[PDB]
């Protein structure tokens, strides 16, 4: 054929891929974490947005730290050969490097490690997108007037 | 407004 | 013949490292509200890093906190894009 | 009327968080070698995040370490782009 | 006039701006850090590359932690009103969040804080670029064959 | 090849 370039990811496989949304609103009382009012508005906006981009969306609510790690493990063991990409959205409390389950924390590196190039082979070479709405510490930005 |  | 195992990841964080992230109890979080609006308007038009750049500008210019507590009042936010991608990403194709 | 004090910064790191970064004693570091080559070829053509994306692909595909020590042999690297920018950046103008 | 958009930074001020290159090759013996062979090749490549982009380049070699902080302070107190942007390149040993002077470490946040929107007013609204060639810890990536 |  004619001249061909390779500067963009191939996105015309038969499926766009999975979009997993983890929405943690209510936490166990012993943790002392407050309820995250407004997060169901976020989860519904994301489901409609990624539906229109032709992602297979799966929504999960109020998961424990054990449930988050078992979900991520099982999803990374599916066959993604006919999928172009992978998307995961996390909505919860957090600190630097950490996201909370309803009963305690999960390191973010533990979650993304299931999708590494050597451990999820049907996603090797394909874009893996993690979107994170959570605190990363306790500093506040005072801004500057323009 | 609240923080995460 | 090999690629790094950490290649082809993108992390779209709602706030800068060390900072709180803001959420409105009626309207949703500043970052997700803004992300969905910019995907709706530009996913058929712009590459994904340029969409996330417009999300950074919307969060930084259009939101400011309101609180009866002086410590938490009149505060601002900037999201943080972390890319290990090796190619351009478009949500549409030919 | 205000902007965040952390806005309009870009951090172009040579490697991913927690990892070593590689340097050749004759040719220079993998990342700086690749950054300068892509600025020379594309600064009059491409937006800066798309230039840095081509730097990520060059480092990830064209380099691999050689060592007599098995612990350090045949290893790979991916750089890490961290953007708090609120607009597109082009090095040329009209 | 006609329709006008604001999606890109203004880069046609009278000057492109400063490019500061800090090249640390030789370290004090008591630190136990090795010499960084190859880094002068890097420093020369960067000076020629940013010269062709019309930056005012300044090269500095083998600076102590005290010298790095005084250089950054003084540069942030210059008048950048006629400059479009700012660029700083750091070539040294490092760990996560830290860069080494010839006699010990400097936190990266200490350096970038001099340029914050509220503390360097003639760079408010303008792009500030930090380019960092340094280690961020001691992990090694084994790769995966494609 | 050496590390930083």
């Amino acid at each position: 054929s004619g001249i061909s370039l390779d500067n963009s990811y191939k996105m015309d496989y038969p499926e766009m891929g999975l979009c997993i949304i983890i929405n943690n609103k209510n936490f166990h009382k012993s943790t002392g974490m407050t309820s995250r009012s407004g997060t169901d508005v976020d989860a519904a906006n994301l489901r409609e947005t990624f539906r229109n981009l032709k992602y297979e969306v799966r929504n999960k609510n109020d998961l424990t730290r054990e449930e988050i790690v078992e979900l991520m493990r099982d999803v990374s063991k599916e066959d993604h050969s006919k999928r172009s990409s992978f998307v995961c959205v996390l909505l919860s409390h957090g600190e630097e490097g950490i996201i909370f389950g309803t009963n305690g924390p999960v390191d973010l590196k533990k979650i993304t490690n299931f999708f590494r190039g050597d451990r999820c082979r049907s996603l090797t070479g394909k874009p893996k997108l993690f979107i994170i709405q959570a605190c990363r510490g306790t500093e506040l930005d005072c801004g500057i007037e323009t | 407004d609240e923080v995460x | 013949h090999k690629i790094p195992v950490e290649a082809d990841f993108l992390y779209a964080y709602s706030t800068a490292p060390g900072y709180y992230s803001w959420r409105n109890s009626k309207d949703g979080s500043w970052f997700i509200q803004s992300l969905c609006a910019m995907l709706k308007q530009y996913a058929d038009k712009l590459e994904f890093m340029h969409i996330l750049t417009r999300v950074n500008r919307k969060v930084a210019t259009e939101f400011e906190s309101f609180s009866f507590d002086a410590t938490f009042h009149a505060k601002k936010q900037i999201p943080c894009i972390v890319s290990m991608l090796t190619k351009e990403l478009y949500f549409y194709h030919h």
